[PDB]
């Protein structure tokens, strides 16, 4: 029924924070835990007052994980839930994985072991990282490897905050994402993606402000994930498990990666404006400059979508406004795919930030997918590597920490076959 | 995290001063006093450069090494020059003669022991040991062979914690000494294969960019110094504060040194603007990477307009758009394919902190990674064959028990360096 | 069954102001939007309490949007349908048209294809443009170039103010005008053409006034505009859809253009004289000083006249008033057209600005026709621009703006079988 | 949209405190103080002219280029002097001798690199470029030599942006230097080939224009520098303001050059009335276009009753009749059909801002571009030929570094330009 979550990394811990944020705010708990099932799938009920978080934090550095212990929330997790390295974060893979990454694990598996035993019969953990960090990369990359095999029989999806095509920061980024890549490749679920980038655009494109502080685009991954699980796991007209996600969004055994996209992005100030109707949101889904992913649909055939609503929708609405969309065919769908088109419908309309800069509107679609689309941006993502690789650059920062020229070429064999797989499962018939 | 900074010399000393008279500010802590921190963050992480006694007395976890006594004796005799515990005091009241010889095989080895004691006394004081930083002169006794020994040392005792290196390699136009080139081709020698970040500085680059880009006209060495010790400031300790992307030394090395060399880079600080006037705030962003990647402005004598890039570490502090900072860093990298290195896609390594230093609203320090600094061991170099072809003051080397192989070995080693170098300008 | 309409150029957007202002004016809805189907082919209900616009500005110098987003009314219209190009106007066709104007267009067309979706089956586009200028000119030229592409089943009537007669403004302004009218000819239905200066005369001698702001010659098209759509498309007593007009208005597939005229322009202070009668005003139509075109039917046969009527309108008074004019003879319609007289009665009377220096009548005839008349008009802004190509004059400007002597010389080629065209289809039997 | 101004020499110097005297009034920003506007509309505007720093502070963006420090040192030593960045100011402590040849090739060729600097500095401020405004006196050395390459500069930078030329063409009656024909000979060759746009003014038409049109019996040349800042500002500045019809210096250009030379046009303004009395208000508009349309009253010294017109831009800017304004231009051109060029049907652009002269009801600025400036060019170039014949003080020029072919040069091409200029009186 629930779904543990594991935030990794300062960012997947920033973007926690916010995805944990607008939680309460939709459920009516204060950051001092109470509330004056249903979603008990994501908090715990302990003592006779509160509402524990449902997760876990996991950082190398004090600094990130530190702040959410001063601002209110403060009270909101437990003082153990938040696993902390005071030692060095460093952005590299292989000390995150290997050297030190390593003397956490146990610790934080314990939590993912003690948290996911109070329970009752769970479903799986959202885990939050970063792809090119050290923290974010690294570590996860045997976290979730840990998962696969202590509760393979669950859900591992997890969302992912992958490389801006242009705009990376860590001078190594894809270092650290080819290999956050193969490493989780056989062992997630389903990995939701969102890309940094391509949200800035929303930013400035729907939503008009070049002061996007990391804030935000946590606030609004913090909307698309409150799509996926909050509202899902909760009541609806068309309710959809997490487990509904793997089996109707992934075609094949690689932990694939569906991109995450939401419908109303509008600005408050705007807040008044007559709303949007169920066929204009519907169809802002199929343009390429509102995905939090700059993987525009260059010819990625799509090859599943899960069309998650919330609001005020009704059923034949949606079961029309798709209809008209299945025969658009600019929008075309993969061949060995008749229907591939997974309607989730809840009724509680989405819940904007008291005061952030979102519209608030009375109903959303948060759909995401499966694309051939990211043919290219692995593609894009591998490249980059090569070149570096291609003389070694910040090798010996790995090397010197218990990795070898094994693991980066060998890693880079692997994704190579995710540049033809993502490429054969679609652009033939 | 942590490190154990270390004032080899009179130079490498005299700017302690300096980089301790600033760090100290950027974090609250009077002469003895404690922390009087403006704010409360400049205190989480300080650690890195003190230690708990008292509790209001977090002294400096430095090591003052120099083997003459007035010195040390003019730095503890001023303003904070009361806050090291004497014990940081490793003197050698001997000649402290103007010989890398006499610093590092006669005079200095012997107090080295005495020293070595103490980097451990403060290595094994607590938590985990990142590096060391290391400020001297490679033209002079104390500093380019006794401090250049100090380090041969440590990179025995902790070939793990890293060895940041601020050197101020012989300034070109005019020597302040005359063996100046031996002094430095041998210390210089003894960098390239112990310390794994070198950050060389000169006195007259300083100037320059001290006296035309602050209509400064009087600028004493306690700027120069001050200006230098702002740099070292946002590098490291910098660092160990807060940041939508943080780095720490090792990003900084591992990002930096795409081959074991250790290569030298050319620090360069971001807002650099005169007093009163000036105070443009010019300083959206686009007025730092305007500032920090032009010729000028390099603390090092080479431009780097002469020569690629390999690396570079725009470690930024102070609340910025990780959107205006990491496009910025692009358009820097096309305006300027031509030097920048192709290899490496992208050479820049964006670093963001939070907190500014303290009176300012944005800085940037700048770490560079230039082939261009090629054009500066080829000086030293040349005036050492020119005067060691004629053995010139030589005798005062040998007679000091030294060695006609020694000098040859140097040069050469740092020479071959030079070479290396342009393996990646072409 | 609604007509979307596109103001181009300052000019076109002054008097869209002004158009837009009459609007609202006689539709109870405050600048606010607000008012407390029918008029639905013009203005759609977003949501919800407002009435956002059903239009779209297009000018390349922000100055005069920008007053339209200062001055109330600055509610009306939604921030995105006021298209700009901070760049540069240029009183030059081939600038605003190929290079500069040409970076616009796509942008432009995705609201005239964004706002031409949400609608309900639509008719067409009321365009604005003032023929000699360099976005009025130019830019439409492709604009509407690129719509009879895109929307070839539909109507497309181009409202134009062709160049003063003898008080011309820019230099140019014929190469500007003998270049839109040959691109935009194979391209729109019905020209609607309204003369700038043949507008003053109206204004000295029909309603006395040496001080004319452009601001009036606007309430003016602003009110002969309001009974083409508007009421029109308004219900009534003899309906004419805009189709209508093209049908029952052009003979021949040059987007020929009719002449618009009002029946009663008399001055406030005016006011309280006695009205005048269904015969007058009848009468008035056939009076070459009253028809804001100095295309005086100095010979020009009528091919075909709309008559379309407002207010308090008695059938049989028109089909009366207009046998007594069929047989004037003075008025001399075209051999090969028995009757061509299209009686278009509305119910509600016009509607003049609160206080300008309309009269405000209960009745009034807003008569649109082609007339050989222009064989003229054309004619003389033809010859212009040979006097001037004859030397090259501004020439250098526009070839180094992606033209050449070719779009010149093959689009005078172009009017001159319109010189012909408009010729043969009448002065013969 | 945007401009650069730039002060090239002394006069063109003298004239930007002049036209910047004016236009910050007509537009509300005091020395150093913000936008006081009387109004909200002399904002939405002004970028065309400033910076944004401070949030106050709205610096002017211009260049102030001369090799006489005294000037400047007047300049920004007086009244809004102290409003211009510093790093405006492109001086050249040199000797600014009276010679072309001293400040085009020997003396001001080397000041020109730290001027481009800056002049990029500025055009790569901020949104769009339209073009740079150009102040000099073609009498001299900074002017007609230094300023004249300025521009043959800047035209290779940017042969995209216009170029307003605002020149002093030397007075007839007297001559206010000796050379005179040289420097400005020298330099007009330079503009019908780089700038596209020359408002030509002369000290003695505005001498008499300003003694006769004003009462005004000591013309100071503040004066007269006044009067024709009050024309470049209804051009310019003005048009960047609303308007029935408004216009840009490219409609300007595009309407007023028929043919590439350049050509250079006579500056006239409207409301010129004597203070007291004279304020006859008889401005309803007739008796504008009555004034701008009448010989005396054209800066330029020729009269255009001595030769066609090809276009006239009338820019008004006060409220008036688009039909009042747009009909006496007719009557306009047909009691003068004599005088106004045939081929060109519509000689005159009407233009039409909406905002007048801050404390005036109606105004209109003229830019004339009549064939009658022939008799002007040729003026000069006689002046030449009359003393090279002699190569009188040509010793100054040669011993600069010039040429004996130079000279020939350019006589000969401002000398064809008179030329050409007939080909369409007739
Ligand atoms: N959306 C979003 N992206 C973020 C946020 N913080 C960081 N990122 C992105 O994630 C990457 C940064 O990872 P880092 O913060 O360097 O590292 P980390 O993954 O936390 O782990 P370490 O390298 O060991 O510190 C970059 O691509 C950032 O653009 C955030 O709050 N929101
Ligand atoms: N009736 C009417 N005519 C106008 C108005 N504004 C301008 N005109 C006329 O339209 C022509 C002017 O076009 P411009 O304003 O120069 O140019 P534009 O067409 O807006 O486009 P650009 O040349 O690029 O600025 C002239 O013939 C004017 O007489 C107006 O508000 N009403
Ligand atoms: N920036 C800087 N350089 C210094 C200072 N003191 C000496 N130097 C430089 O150091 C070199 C001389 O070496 P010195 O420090 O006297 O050697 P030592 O004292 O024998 O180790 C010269 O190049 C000086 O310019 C200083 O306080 N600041
Ligand atoms: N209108 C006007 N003319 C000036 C001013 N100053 C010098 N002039 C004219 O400029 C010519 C002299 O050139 P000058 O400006 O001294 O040259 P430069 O200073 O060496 O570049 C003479 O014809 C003067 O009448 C001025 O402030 N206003």
């Amino acid at each position: 029924r629930e779904c543990i979550s594991i935030h990794v990394g300062q960012a997947g811990v920033q973007i926690g924070n916010a995805c944990w944020e607008l939680y309460c705010l939709e459920h009516g708990i204060q950051p001092d835990g109470q509330m004056p099932d249903s979603f008990n799938t994501f908090f715990s009920e302990t003592g006779a007052g509160k509402h524990v978080p449902r997760a876990v934090f996991v950082d190398l550095e004090p600094t990130v994980i530190d702040e959410v212990r001063t601002g209110t929330y403060r009270q909101l997790f437990h003082p153990e839930q938040l696993i902390t390295g005071k030692e060095d974060a460093a952005n590299n893979y292989a000390r995150g994985h290997y050297t030190i990454g390593k003397e956490i694990i146990d610790l934080v598996l314990d939590r993912i072991r003690k948290l996911a035993d109070q329970c009752t019969g769970l479903q799986g953990f959202s885990v939050f990282h970063s792809f090119g960090g050290g923290t974010g990369s690294g570590f996860t990359s045997l976290l979730m490897e840990r998962l696969s095999v202590d509760y393979g029989k669950k859900s591992k999806l997890e969302f992912s905050i992958y490389p801006a095509p242009q705009v990376s920061t860590a001078v190594v980024e894809p270092y650290n994402s080819i290999l956050t890549t193969h490493t989780t490749l056989e062992h997630s679920d389903c990995a939701f993606m969102v890309d940094n980038e391509a949200i800035y655009d929303i930013c400035r494109r729907n939503l008009d402000i070049e002061r996007p502080t990391y804030t935000n685009l946590n606030r609004l991954i913090g909307q698309i994930v409150s799509s996926i699980t909050a509202s899902l796991r909760f009541d609806g007209a068309l309710n959809v498990d997490l487990t509904e996600f793997q089996t109707n969004l992934v075609p094949y055994p690689r932990g694939h990666f569906p991109l995450a996209t939401y419908a109303p992005v509008i600005s408050a100030e705007k807040a008044y404006h007559e709303q949007l109707s169920v066929a204009e949101i519907t169809n802002a889904c199929f343009e390429p400059a509102n995905q939090m992913v700059k993987c525009d649909p260059r010819h990625g055939k799509y090859m599943a979508c899960c069309l998650l609503y919330r609001g005020d929708v009704v059923p034949k609405d949606v079961n029309a406004a798709i209809a008209t969309i299945k025969t658009k065919r600019t929008i075309q769908f993969v061949d060995w795919c008749p229907t591939g088109f997974k309607v989730g419908i809840n009724y509680e309309p989405p819940t904007v930030v008291p005061g952030g800069d979102l519209a608030k509107v009375q109903r959303a679609v948060c759909m995401l997918s499966n694309t051939t689309a990211i043919a290219e941006a692995w593609a894009r993502l591998d490249h980059k590597f090569d070149l570096m690789y291609a003389k070694r650059a910040f090798v010996h920062w790995y090397v010197g920490e218990g990795m070898e020229e094994g693991e980066f070429s060998e890693a880079r064999e692997d994704m190579a076959a995710l540049e033809k797989d993502y490429e054969e499962v679609g652009v033939d018939s | 995290r942590e490190i154990v900074h270390i004032q080899a010399g009179q130079c490498g000393n005299q700017i302690g001063a300096k980089f301790w008279e600033v760090i100290s500010d950027e974090h609250g802590i009077d002469p003895t006093g404690s922390y009087h921190g403006d704010s409360d963050l400049q205190l989480e992480r300080i650690n890195v450069y003190y230690n708990e006694a008292a509790g209001n007395k977090y002294v400096p976890r430095a090591i003052l090494v120099d083997l003459e006594p007035g010195t040390m004796d003019s730095v503890r005799s001023g303003p904070f020059g009361q806050i090291f515990r004497p014990d940081n005091f490793v003197f050698g009241q001997s000649g402290a003669g103007n010989n890398w010889a006499k610093g590092h095989y006669t005079e200095g080895a012997e107090l080295v022991d005495s020293v070595l004691d103490v980097v451990r006394k403060e290595s094994e004081s607590c938590d985990c040991l990142q590096g060391f930083q290391l400020t001297h002169s490679l033209g002079g006794g104390t500093g380019s062979g006794m401090g250049t020994l100090l380090i041969s040392k440590i990179r025995e005792e902790y070939p793990d914690r890293i060895m940041n290196t601020f050197s101020v390699v012989p300034s070109p136009k005019v020597s302040d000494t005359v063996v100046e080139p031996y002094n430095a081709t041998l210390s210089v020698h003894q960098l390239v294969e112990n310390t794994d970040e070198t950050y060389c500085i000169d006195n007259e680059a300083l100037y320059d960019i001290c006296f035309r880009t602050l209509k400064l006209t009087t600028p004493t060495y306690g700027d120069l110094n001050h200006l230098v010790s702002a740099t070292m400031s946002g590098v490291t300790t910098c660092l160990r504060f807060p940041g939508q992307l943080n780095a720490d030394l090792r990003k900084l090395a591992v990002n930096m040194v795409p081959f074991p060399r250790l290569h030298f880079f050319m620090p360069g600080f971001a807002p650099l603007t005169s007093r009163g006037s000036q105070q443009y705030r010019a300083l959206t962003v686009p007025e730092l990477t305007q500032q920090m990647f032009d010729a000028k402005n390099m603390m090092a004598a080479c431009d780097p307009r002469h020569g690629r890039y390999l690396t570079v570490a725009a470690v930024f502090r102070g609340r910025m758009s990780m959107k205006e900072v990491d496009e910025q860093m692009l358009n820097v990298q096309n305006k300027n394919s031509s030097y920048f290195v192709e290899w490496i896609p992208n050479n820049v390594k964006t670093a963001v902190c939070d907190i500014p230093p303290r009176g300012l609203k944005m800085s940037a320090t700048f770490i560079g990674n230039s082939t261009a600094i090629q054009e500066l061991f080829k000086r030293i170099s040349e005036q050492f064959t020119a005067m060691f072809r004629r053995k010139a003051f030589l005798h005062w080397y040998t007679g000091e028990g030294m060695d006609e192989m020694e000098f040859t070995e140097a040069e050469s080693n740092m020479n071959d360096l030079v070479s290396e170098y342009q393996q990646y300008q072409d």
